[PDB]
């Protein structure tokens, strides 16, 4: 188990953090979130959707396939 | 005005300005195991009291 100060090295970073009793939890929850949703939905639809889409018209055209063949045809 | 203090004096003014409140936290130099501002935070206050 690795431990703070053995980590790595860093030089020349400045970092500002304020209390959390000084500030909002929840600044511009709607205001700002729903925008970035969208943002990240748009970026990864192509990647995700398309395979389950396929699995959409795979699984309702076997479905339909599946009955009609079990219903019987005139001789 | 020193006269004054005794030790419940250092309890009361302590308390008054040390016990519970937000910090301001400066670091420089080699910092990494400086700890996060919640930790420090959380050290301004004892659960045991
Ligand atoms: C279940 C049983 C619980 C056991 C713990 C009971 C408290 C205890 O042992 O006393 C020490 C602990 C020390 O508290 P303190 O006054 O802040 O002392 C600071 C020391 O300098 C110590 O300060 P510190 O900087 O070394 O650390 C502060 C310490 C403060 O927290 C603790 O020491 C509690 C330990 C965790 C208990 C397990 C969870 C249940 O913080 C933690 O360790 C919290 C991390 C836990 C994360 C667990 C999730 C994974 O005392 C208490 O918590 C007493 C109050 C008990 C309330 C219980 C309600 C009934
Ligand atoms: C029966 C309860 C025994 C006490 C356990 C407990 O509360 O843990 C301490 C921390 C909060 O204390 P702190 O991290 O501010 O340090 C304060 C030190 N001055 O609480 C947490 O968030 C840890 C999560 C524990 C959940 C099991």
């Amino acid at each position: 188990g690795r431990q703070f100060g053995h980590l790595t090295r860093v030089r020349h970073v400045i970092t500002y953090s304020l209390s959390p009793f000084e500030q909002r939890a929840f600044p511009h929850y709607f205001s700002k979130g729903i925008p970035n949703v969208l943002r990240r939905t748009r970026a990864c639809i192509l990647r995700v959707a398309p395979p389950f889409v396929a699995f959409y018209l795979v699984y309702t055209w076997g479905t339909q396939e599946f009955e009609k063949s079990k219903r019987k045809n005139p001789a | 005005r020193i006269a004054e203090v005794d030790a419940r004096v250092v309890r009361e003014v302590c308390s008054k300005y040390f016990y519970d409140q937000c910090p301001a936290v400066a670091g420089f130099g080699p910092i990494e195991q400086l700890p996060d501002y919640n930790r420090i935070r959380s050290g301004m206050f004892w659960l045991r009291f």
